[PDB]
């Protein structure tokens, strides 16, 4: 009942022969997905000495990955989404940290396993289409029913950026996620007729919304493939899409390529944005394109289980509540509580760092070391510290003001500047390298300043960085300078260099 | 051997490739900077500049992997 996979069962009971997934021109019904997840999880549990605590899903987005997610939950394990396009080192660190003892892998996933399992040779490997132990898949080995779980069982492991390059692992319990979907189940009105976008990559918290708002309701998630973005009206109309969820970036993209011409997106009933500052001017173009749609801004870090706020766009309210042409994030989820900590570590009635407690709070990372500075003890309760400065209005509407620290958001990608700096020490022909976030029309862009006898080809930076960093976080701006400036206490001056970055880009 | 228009256009989306270094028939476009945003913009630009339409059939996982495949796909329209 608190079980994530129970939401897929709710859909199965409601809409067995309706689509649960449309992807690459293929349809997977709830019945088809159920029977395959029972087979795969049965076969897997047959092949492992113990029920695995953590199952890696090492596949591109698609049907093999969705079946893999269900298989992991059904086996009573934590889902650990892995990206075949990530550098092997990053993927290996995620599998290590998450204690992954079994991998569900597509074609592309399987090519990486010789390297990834080099000395995890134990690992069970289920093919979704000589290191590792090949799982024999047979309907004879099927579970008849999915394994039950307790609220404190880890349902998902997701990684956020770390200051030493090593990513922080967030275990989300079935209980964490059940509190989330109780709030969303009550707020929204999804039915088995709805068709939801699946724009979020499966290593990101917001993909849970796409999959489990859909599946909980008997709806379908659909592929929004790269080419749809240059004719979104035709794609949304042909496929009868009724729920949009993406980053704000996609608004500017769709407008540039195909327009966001008013009345061009009539099929949409819900339009959701999360992961970057949402601009009022962008939201208004999207509302006028999708006039039958409610438009909502959703905010939250991985550590508070996907989203903790929601603001409904109204041309009459949002710019009044909001500041600087940015749409507000909205009031805290019912059943959560916040305290605002100012820059001195003291509570403030209406302005400071947002800290959150209640059943959506993870409460820890996989590695206890990551906990330091990320939790608060106040009023006899443990709060998570977002690093996000907010203002509170009477009636509870929250406005995002900026970051307290030196973490940045590049499109949706939350990254510590220290993560990029650590990777750059590896680089050749370079004296010193420092990464800054440059405020641009597009939000924030990584820029590297570096000393050297001569400029260093971007490809040389890229070659080193791609060995440990996902491409999302690999900068495209490299500026050779004679001298890097130092501050009061003789550390490189990132304030001065952020300003120089800004004046180079706009 | 693709035309100048094709290469000039493709180069605007490959920021880990200097102007003075040639574009190889099957360098990995990902490795010289093509991200998922550039891929969409690139698709749009090719359709507008060559007055062609990429059908969902011809848009495999491979189409935008290398210059040689993209040009083969494009000139076959
Ligand atoms: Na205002």
């Amino acid at each position: 009942d608190h079980a994530l996979h129970a939401r897929f069962l709710r859909g199965l009971a409601c809409a067995p022969d309706r689509p649960a997934v449309r992807f690459g021109g293929r349809t997977l019904t709830y019945a088809q997905a159920h029977r395959t997840a029972l087979t795969w999880a049965g076969s897997l549990l047959r092949a492992t000495p113990e029920p695995p605590a953590a199952v890696g899903v090492l596949a591109d987005k698609g049907i093999p990955a969705y079946l893999g997610i269900l298989t992991a939950l059904y086996a009573g394990a934590a889902v650990v989404p892995l990206r075949p396009d990530f550098p092997a080192a990053r993927t290996a660190e995620m599998m290590r940290a998450a204690g992954v003892t079994a991998v569900i892998a597509d074609g592309r996933g399987r090519r990486l396993l010789p390297e990834l399992l080099a000395d995890r040779r134990d690992t069970a490997v289920l093919a979704a289409d000589a290191p590792g132990r090949r799982v024999a898949i047979d309907e004879g080995y099927a579970l008849t029913a999915p394994r039950d779980v307790v609220p404190d069982d880890t349902a998902y492991v997701l990684f956020t950026s770390g200051s030493t390059g090593r990513p922080k692992g967030v275990p989300l319990s079935h209980g964490n996620i059940a509190h989330y979907f109780e709030v969303l189940d009550a707020r929204y009105d999804f039915t088995a007729d709805d068709v939801f976008t699946q724009t979020f990559d499966l290593n990101f918290c917001c993909s849970l919304f796409d999959l489990f708002c859909a599946w909980g309701a008997g709806a379908s998630v659909i592929q929004i493939p790269p080419q749809a973005y240059r004719d979104l009206p035709s794609h949304l109309a042909e496929q009868g899409v009724t729920v949009w969820f993406s980053t704000p970036s996609s608004i500017a993209l769709v407008r540039r390529l195909g327009g966001l011409a008013p009345g061009s997106l009539p099929t949409l009933r819900w339009s959701f944005f999360a992961g970057e500052a949402l601009k009022c001017a962008d939201t208004e173009d999207w509302q006028r394109a999708a006039p039958a749609s409610f438009v909502e801004n959703l905010y939250g870090p991985t550590e508070l289980t996907v989203t903790v706020t929601a603001h409904r766009w109204s041309p009459e309210v949002s710019p009044v509540v909001g500041a600087n042409g940015v749409v507000p994030i909205g009031p805290l989820h019912k059943g959560l509580d916040h305290v605002l900590i100012d820059a001195g570590g003291l509570p403030h009635p209406d302005t400071g760092e947002l800290c959150v407690t209640g059943p959506q709070m993870a409460g820890r990372y996989l590695d206890p070391a990551d906990d330091h500075g990320r939790f608060l003890d106040h009023d006899g309760r443990r709060w998570y510290r977002t690093g996000d400065r907010v203002r509170l209005a009477p009636g509870g509407e929250l406005v995002y003001l900026g970051r307290m620290d030196a973490q940045v958001q590049i499109q949706g990608w939350r990254v510590e500047l220290a993560e990029v700096d650590h990777a750059l020490q590896g680089c050749e022909g370079v004296g010193e390298a420092v990464t800054v976030g440059a405020a641009t029309d597009a939000g924030t862009e990584l820029v590297v300043f570096y000393t050297a006898p001569a400029p260093v080809p971007p490809v040389r930076f890229a070659a080193v960085l791609r060995a440990t960093l996902p491409d999302g976080v690999v900068p495209r701006h490299y500026r050779h300078v004679a001298e890097l400036p130092l501050n009061s206490n003789r550390k490189i001056d990132r304030r001065a260099l952020t300003a120089r970055a800004e004046e180079l880009l706009g | 051997m693709w035309d100048a228009q094709f290469e000039n256009l493709l180069r605007r989306y490959l920021p880990f490739l200097s102007a003075d270094q040639p574009l190889e028939q099957d360098i990995n476009l990902r490795d010289i900077g093509l991200d998922s945003l550039g891929t969409v913009e690139l698709l749009s630009e090719l359709e507008n500049t060559y007055d062609v339409h990429f059908q969902d059939e011809a848009l495999t996982k491979e189409t935008f992997e290398t210059p040689g495949v993209l040009w083969k796909t494009l000139s076959q329209m």
